[PDB]
RNA sequence: GGGUUGAUAUGAUGCCCUGACGAGUAGGCAGGCGUGGAGGUCAGUGACGAAGCCUAGACCGUAAGGUCGGGUCGAACGGCC
RNA sequence: UUGAAUGAAGAGCUUUUAGUGGGCCAUUUUUGGUAAGCAGAACUGGCGAUGCGGGAUGAACCGAACGUAGAGUUAAGGUGC
RNA sequence: GUCAAGGAUGCUGGCAUAAUGGUUAUAUGCCGCCCGUCUUGAAACACGGACCAAGGAGUCUAACGUCUAUGCGAGUGUUUG
């Protein structure tokens, strides 16, 4: 009917307005990522010119991947893995780094490989393995509308706003990260390296803090 | 010709024969779950027989369908046969085992007249 | 019914993320930085090369 | 024979804390316990009446009853697969206030004051405690502080 | 016949199968164990408070 | 450990109110990557000073490339290792073109000759011997003779096929 | 392999249909399943849930209980909805005029309601005259007043009514039930 | 966890959408297969051959089992609630 | 931002009843012993109850727990035959 | 309007039957210890089992507990007669 044609025209106009909002937000996000990266690089250069040393800010976000399977886990690290939502091997979560989570990571260190995710691997994780939690029911993301329907009260309207709340640990990082279902990663595509996995990364194994090398591993698992 | 169906996948065409039915004549081939405490078939050791479980279940779209694509409906007479008057592409008649030679003639003639497929149009045929 | 992948499938990379067209047009991921001329201090260099 | 008495395995624990033997000082008796006050249990071994059991030392509970020389403390005790409420009639020599609750009520007063100040203004307050955040960016100067350290040491013995 | 006497193996696992349950605290706890001189007064203080509230409400 | 990498690692012991601007201790660390480099920095500063990772910070880590990676140099390496039945000091001499290649040769040499793993070994010093005749070991003084040439007898050529038709010769 | 934090394939533990073969109750469940799905009033979800309940979970609601419910402030003209049986009570000598919508009425309850000018309603006449459950008052009978609930949780110092066949002296009033013979419970 | 009634559509212990999960002794519970006999029903099958029995012949069901063809046979026996 | 972080698979409650009440092994802490494939405790993880890939072989070790399949990638272990 | 955008279509060939497939026997590669049972542990150098057909083991009753279905409901139970 003619009223139905009116609702269709109204829906397409609202969709164009939402896409203009998302487009300008993504442009602003790209501008601030570029300027923050250039600013850290120039801060290091400026301190080297002044004779000082620029200590970079400590990393606010880890990506944690459970590398060890289900059986023969002690109850305290088992509970910490369940509280970090790593309930199967090659499950990953983003974890906000504070003291209340660093002592969780120290408890589950022999069973996870964790490190500091970059924007590229965050973007590829949320683009390829990105799934929501909607009526708990694990909804694949695939559309900015289902992120606006659940995280829109926190101002997240799109998959790039969702990525932004992760990479810059925002005020609603907890709600965005808990909306994200734990990333079901594959085994790494070129192997792990490391003939034996369950020694530390320092000792020639896989587990523990893998500071900026988690991107290579997670991109191989993705 | 029947309705268009997906390709029928059976997932285990082999009969699930009982353990040691090949070994003892008292043990028939009808499937019994081995409930023994040390049973290798029950414990599922590699090299032993497969046991029936629900993962072998047929696809519901292609379940109960013969290779012609019809479900078999057992038919004892003409009144049983004409239940499939409007279901000829879905159901195929199959005359029961105890029907006379002279009654199979009229069942087959009426089924040909109705377009109903008969899966055994050769039982008790005088040649 | 089927999860089409962005990072393939430019149609889905444009359904999500309307900025992908602008990024690919301005190349924006291969953009040159300004050539500054900062020279490090002699204290930094001699601490670095120091035994 | 197995010995499982009321003060078994309490040798060092009801002991009287070297050079602090003797009389109980008067502030123990001068403290005031009300119903709902949260108290730590530490048995004074010099006062034998009204002692708690050896299970209850170190435990912290809520006062439910206040009597002439004692208070009644509710301690949850893990018995099997559940907790049970245990009501304890303990003389006030074995009981002191919980400083965790004392600083919690100072935090409540501070939170009320900060919310009242933020209502005097128009700004938000953000009055939750936050964990130890990761450190921010620094520029460590080198003026007077040139980085200067050598390598590991050889193995000498000095026996 | 010699055998195992006592062990606490598996007991914590069985204890945590159905959880370790906290005793579900309530508003208005029971006055069992509270001082009888306080209880006898508190009954009358409550009765008078409800009487005065009903008189002020009606 | 394909080739090692030398890092300067500078750390501080976190500034307090009583002592702002702490002392900035610095080391040269041979490690595969920065993760192992910062770990070894804290391992040695816990041997030298009252600091650990929780009560300190890393202010800088920079890879020190070789200044002349294509000049063949004699290195004296002072090393301390743990044997099966003690701790010992050694001095070895390694002729190579860079410090990281010399330290890789040292680690292979120690693991081969003395069965000493990476965990057992502390690199106390790698220093280039600037002039010959301060070179102390015969196995490196061999190559410091004037107009040195040597042949390679008994050449073994790797065949790509499982059958040869010639009965091969080991000339060179 | 998944480290399960819960029991897998665990049923909800709630009735999703009555266990009865009552075709009229299945018809009422059909109507209130439609009305719970399509109306989004909470009354219809409550009534659909209560239609599933068993006979010990549907205790009879007395007409005196109905009259006491109508004695509430402003509830005198509501429609009292009893998903269950409404029973008579001769103890109350003044029943008001009201509309009661119940599954079953006993003959005395129906006579007492319609003698005072009231009206007895089935749950589908309630569904056509109050489809969102407007101006209704759901009443429930007492569940722990059952005789079986006396014996539940029997133990020492629980005061919970021993499962006994004959009751009197010589029948569990002895050692374990008084200070003089043994101990007290 | 949901959707689906003013021809849902006459299968609403239906049809459909969505997501997760699946080891197992003792044990518990559920849904089914088979047997002897009973009430109803198919105005069911049958001396033109019921039941039985044989069949490295066929079909259906994950399976319990069901169905059919051939041979032998000779008086009765099945489907469904 | 209603007073730390993280998670929450729904939370709370009741009734009823089966089996079981011979255990054993492994890292670490331990007692008796000269010691044990001995006897006895503590915490955990296993086997019992459990297949799979590896340790040639083996209840317990290592890896990993299992519906029916396809493709990819790996773990522990390996790559002369 | 089109499209690679909420899951394969277009074009062509051969055959149209044992060709694909099913069953079946055999051969080859790799795997596969005999079941039941008591047991911490069974392939055990533990016990029962030579083979086959038929028979063969949680039944009924009195009095009850929980739960559920039904009838009536301050009542209820016709069936001793
Ligand atoms: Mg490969
Ligand atoms: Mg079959
Ligand atoms: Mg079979
Ligand atoms: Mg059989
Ligand atoms: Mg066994
Ligand atoms: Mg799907
Ligand atoms: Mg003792
Ligand atoms: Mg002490
Ligand atoms: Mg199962
Ligand atoms: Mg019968
Ligand atoms: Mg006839
Ligand atoms: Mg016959
Ligand atoms: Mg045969
Ligand atoms: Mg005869
Ligand atoms: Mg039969
Ligand atoms: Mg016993
Ligand atoms: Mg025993
Ligand atoms: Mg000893
Ligand atoms: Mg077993
Ligand atoms: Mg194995
Ligand atoms: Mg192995
Ligand atoms: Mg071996
Ligand atoms: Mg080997
Ligand atoms: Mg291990
Ligand atoms: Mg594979
Ligand atoms: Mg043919
Ligand atoms: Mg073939
Ligand atoms: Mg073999
Ligand atoms: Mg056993
Ligand atoms: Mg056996
Ligand atoms: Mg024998
Ligand atoms: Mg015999
Ligand atoms: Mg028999």
């Amino acid at each position: 009917a003619e009223q139905v044609a009116a609702e269709r025209a109204a829906r397409k106009a609202a969709n164009k307005e939402k896409r203009a909002i998302i487009l300008e937000r993504n442009a602003a996000y790209q501008k601030e990522y570029e300027t923050a990266e250039r600013n850290i690089i120039q801060a290091k250069r400026d301190a080297k010119a002044a004779g000082s040393y620029y200590v970079e800010a400590q990393h606010k976000l880890v990506f944690v991947v459970r590398i060890k399977g289900i059986n023969k886990i002690p109850p305290k690290p088992r509970k910490v893995l369940q509280l970090l939502r790593l309930t199967r091997i090659n499950s990953g979560t983003f974890v906000k780094v504070t003291k209340a989570t660093l002592e969780l990571l120290k408890l589950i260190e022999p069973y996870v490989a964790y490190g500091y995710p970059s924007y590229s691997t965050i973007r590829q994780l949320v683009y390829k393995r990105g799934f929501g939690k909607i009526n708990k029911q694990r909804v694949p993301l695939s559309d900015n509308a289902i992120i606006e329907a659940n995280l829109g009260k926190y101002g997240i309207l799109s998959i790039d706003d969702l990525i932004h709340e992760i990479i810059t640990v925002g005020p609603h990082f907890k709600q965005a990260n808990n909306f994200l279902w734990p990333f079901k990663l594959s085994n790494p595509s070129g192997g792990w390296g490391v003939p034996r996995k369950f020694k530390h990364f320092i000792q020639g194994g896989s587990f523990g803090n893998r500071e900026e090398f988690i991107n290579k591993l997670v991109k191989s698992m993705n | 010709a029947s309705l268009p169906h997906p390709k029928i996948v059976k997932k285990h065409t082999k009969k699930f024969k009982r353990h040691h039915s090949d070994r003892y004549h008292r043990v028939a081939e009808n499937w019994r779950k081995q409930k023994g405490i040390d049973s290798v078939v029950r414990r599922r050791f590699r090299g032993n027989i497969s046991q029936p479980k629900i993962g072998y279940g047929s696809n519901k779209k292609t379940k109960f369908l013969s290779p012609s694509g019809h479900k078999t409906f057992l038919v004892a007479n003409v009144k049983d046969l004409e239940t499939l008057t409007m279901h000829t592409k879905t159901y195929a008649a199959e005359i029961a085992h105890n029907i006379s030679a002279k009654n199979r003639v009229v069942i087959l003639a009426r089924a040909k007249a109705l377009g109903i497929k008969v899966t055994n149009p050769k039982g008790r045929l005088a040649l | 019914v089927l999860k089409k992948n962005p990072l393939k499938n430019k149609q889905v990379l444009l359904r999500l993320n309307p900025y992908a067209k602008v990024f690919a047009a301005e190349k924006l991921g291969s953009k040159k930085a300004e050539k500054t001329g900062t020279k490090p201090a002699a204290v930094f260099t001699e601490t670095l090369k120091h035994d | 024979g197995k010995s499982h008495g009321y003060r078994s395995r309490t040798r060092y624990m009801f002991q009287r804390d070297f050079r602090k033997h003797g009389a109980v000082h008067l502030s123990t008796y001068l403290k005031v316990y009300k119903v709902g006050d949260i108290v730590d249990i530490k048995a004074n071994g010099s006062i034998q009446k009204g002692m708690p059991h050896k299970f209850y030392q170190g435990k912290t509970g809520v006062v439910y009853n206040v009597t002439k020389s004692s208070v009644g403390v509710i301690i949850n005790k893990m018995v099997g697969n559940r907790y049970l409420e245990k009501r304890l009639n303990l003389r006030v020599e074995h009981i002191k206030h919980s400083k965790c609750r004392q600083e919690f009520l100072e935090r409540v007063k501070a939170n009320a004051a900060k919310r009242a100040e933020a209502k005097a203004q128009g700004v938000a307050v953000q009055l939750k405690r936050q964990p130890a955040q990761p450190r921010e960016s620094r520029i460590v100067s080198t003026e007077g502080n040139v980085p200067q350290t050598l390598a590991p040491v050889p193995y000498e013995t000095f026996i | 016949a010699k055998s195992k006497n006592h062990t606490a193996h598996n007991q914590t696992r069985k204890a945590h199968r159905n959880g370790i349950k906290k005793p579900k605290t309530y508003k208005y706890p029971s006055l069992k164990g509270v001082d009888p001189k306080f209880r006898r007064n508190h009954k009358h203080a409550l009765h008078g408070t409800a009487k005065a509230l009903a008189a002020a409400k009606k | 450990m394909a080739h090692f990498k030398e890092y300067q690692v500078i750390g501080r012991r976190l500034p307090t109110e009583s002592v702002p601007e702490p002392k900035l201790f610095r080391m040269r660390i041979f490690a595969s990557n920065e993760v192992i480099a910062k770990s070894r920095y804290w391992y040695f500063l816990q041997k030298l000073h009252k600091v650990k990772k929780a009560s300190g910070e890393i202010v800088s880590i920079n890879q020190i490339n070789e200044a002349h990676p294509t000049k063949v140099k004699n290195f004296g390496v002072w090393v301390r290792y743990d044997s099966r039945s003690g701790t010992h000091n050694m001095y070895k001499e390694i002729r190579d073109v860079s410090r990281v290649a010399a330290v890789e040769t040292l680690y292979q040499d120690m693991a081969a000759r003395h069965r000493a793993r990476f965990r057992s070994i502390h690199i106390l010093k790698v220093a280039e011997i600037e002039k010959t005749a301060d070179v102390k070991r015969q196995y490196v003084k061999q190559f410091l003779t004037k107009d040195l040439k040597f042949p390679l007898p008994h050449r073994v050529q790797k065949s790509t096929k499982t059958f040869s038709y010639k009965r091969p010769s080991t000339f060179y | 392999g998944i480290d399960h934090t819960s029991k897998q394939h665990k049923r909800s533990g709630h009735r999703t249909a009555p266990k009865s073969d009552n075709v009229y109750l299945k018809l009422l469940v059909k109507l209130y399943t439609f009305l719970a799905r399509r109306t989004d009033a909470p009354f219809n979800k409550v009534v659909l849930k209560a239609l599933f309940l068993s006979k010990i979970n549907r205790p009879p609601v007395s007409v005196s209980r109905i009259a006491r419910a109508l004695k509430q402030e402003g509830a005198a003209n509501k429609t009292v909805v009893v998903v269950g049986t409404v029973t008579d009570d001769a103890r109350i000598f003044e029943f008001p005029k009201t509309t009661v919508a119940a599954l079953r009425f006993t003959a005395g309850a129906r006579a007492k309601i319609v003698k005072a000018g009231g009206e007895c309603i089935t749950l589908d006449q309630l569904a056509v005259r109050a489809p969102k459950g407007q101006n209704t008052l759901i009443l429930r009978g007492p569940r722990n007043s059952r005789e079986a609930v006396r014996h539940f949780g029997m133990g020492p110092h629980k005061g919970k009514a021993p499962r006994i066949l004959s009751t009197g002296r010589k029948f569990e009033r002895a050692r374990g039930r008084r200070r003089s013979k043994g101990f007290k419970v």
